């Protein structure tokens, strides 16, 4: 996250950190995700596409730091890794960039609720907040587009949803943004999501609930003028989610 | 206790 503040998982208790193991001993961060129900975490397909071997990923819930432990955290294995059928990327956009990970602890259990582990709510069918709404994004992604390391402390920031008309302006993203995407930016192009925040949540309040409105997916640069962050429009994928989380 | 989606507790 560019700008923003440093926070603790109690402020985003549904945030999931996904890492990949390497033969050799290291573990590297891959993407963020969100807990939808006790056994399911949703993220973005592009985070797994190049290495879809589930046995090599680890998921942690209740984590405020990247490589050090947080007391209360839970470690999980990926029982099922579901990528979207129709996922495609072009020169910028990723279409149908959503993925599901069914998690299982080494003891055979799913997530358990605590002050650091909570689920986030799903929107109702094609129901979104109106443009203008301020939503928050959280993650361990880059703090500057030139950095080559991720922060150790979790960050959060607030961005506003913008209309498709504004985002599809030729000088923003044009037709690359579709109806299954949402754009969000900072009025002053000061704070934004960046590489590493990928797969994580865009949370807004809908009908009184903190709802997972988007998944961090793509953007040109990070915090660049007239280059909003583009998120997967979760409300348009509910049938697909249902199809696997029944 | 049990999950209540969208609720933070601080
Ligand atoms: N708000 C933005 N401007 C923005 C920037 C980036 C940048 C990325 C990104 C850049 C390089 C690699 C990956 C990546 C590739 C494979 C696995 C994981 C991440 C990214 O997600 N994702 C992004 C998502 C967003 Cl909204």
């Amino acid at each position: 996250i560019i700008g923003g503040e440093f926070t603790t998982i109690e402020n985003q208790p549904w945030f999931a950190a996904i890492y990949r193991r390497h033969r050799g001993g290291s573990v590297t961060y891959v993407c963020g995700g969100s807990l939808m129900s006790p056994c399911w975490v949703i993220s973005a397909t592009h985070c797994f596409i190049d290495y879809p071997k589930k046995e090599d990923y680890i998921v942690y819930l209740g984590r405020s730091r990247l490589n050090s432990n947080t007391q209360g955290e839970m470690k999980f294995e990926v029982e099922n890794l579901i990528l979207h059928k129709d996922y495609s990327a072009d020169t910028l956009a990723h279409h149908n960039d959503i993925a599901l990970l069914k998690i299982r602890s080494k003891e055979g259990r799913c997530a358990q609720p605590s002050r650091t582990i909570q689920t986030i709510c799903l929107p109702s069918m094609y129901n979104d907040p109106q443009f203008g709404t301020s939503c928050e994004i959280t993650g361990f992604g880059k703090e500057a587009s030139t950095d080559y390391l991720y922060p150790e402390q979790l960050k959060m920031t607030v961005v506003k949803l913008i209309s498709h008309r504004e985002c599809q302006q030729p000088h923003y993203y044009g037709s690359e943004v579709t109806t299954k995407m949402l754009c969000a930016a900072d009025p002053q192009w000061k704070t934004d999501s960046c590489q590493g925040d990928s797969g994580g949540p865009l949370v807004c309040s809908l009908q009184g609930r903190m709802t997972l409105t988007g998944i961090v997916s793509w953007g040109r640069g990070c915090a660049l003028k007239d280059k909003p962050g583009v998120y997967t429009r979760v409300s348009h994928f509910l049938p697909w989610i249902r199809s696997h989380t029944k | 206790l049990k999950f209540q989606c969208g609720q933070k507790t601080l």
